[PDB]
């Protein structure tokens, strides 16, 4: 019945200690050297995370994974395939960073499928 | 970079390079009237000036 919050600080870093792993092993690799169920691991990973019916109580968990851009370049296999499973994202930006955006949040490009609902009402105005 | 960051840049790049030469086609055009009504208006001035060389006094 509690609320718990999770951030994992880096998934990248996971996936290439995964990485590693499955080569050791001997395991064929995919694109980039990655294993095939790169994907299956971060999505049973972040499936966990959900809210509770008042049926098994009101307990909720939610999760802030953190995924590392090479230069900026989004279409690398890694945070293609994080950016398909969680509800949103916000997308932070070293040109903005300098421009003076101290907090550097993207708003084109950030989004929220939950949002609305989260907000309060006076916030929704 | 990436290809598709390149490939972007230069169909921009090639897209701004287009609409400046027809501005620059318009340009001249417009360049190829303007000097003709110059010429034309030139006699007008000629006779206004021969007109006040005589009436100095």
């Amino acid at each position: 019945g509690k609320h718990v919050l999770v951030v994992y600080d880096d998934l990248s870093k996971q996936a290439a200690a995964y990485r590693e792993l499955s080569l050791l092993l001997r395991r064929p690799p995919g694109r980039e050297a990655y294993p095939g169920d790169i994907f299956y691991l971060h999505s049973r990973l972040l499936e966990r995370a959900a809210k509770l019916s008042d049926a098994k109580g009101g307990g909720s968990l939610t999760a802030l994974p953190f995924v590392e851009t090479q230069a900026g370049d989004i279409s690398a296999y890694i945070p293609t395939n994080v950016i398909s499973i969680t509800d949103g994202q916000i997308f932070l930006q070293s040109d903005l960073f300098f421009s003076g955006v101290r907090p550097a949040i993207n708003a084109g490009l950030s989004v929220s499928r939950v949002g609305g609902a989260a907000q309060i009402k006076a916030m929704k105005k | 970079a990436s290809l598709r960051d390149i490939k972007t840049r230069i169909n921009a790049t090639k897209k701004t390079s287009q609409i400046t030469k027809a501005m620059e086609m318009v340009s001249t055009s417009k360049l190829n009237r303007a000097e003709q009504n110059a010429k034309s208006f030139v006699p007008y001035m000629e006779k206004i000036q021969e007109v006040v060389a005589n009436v100095a006094l």
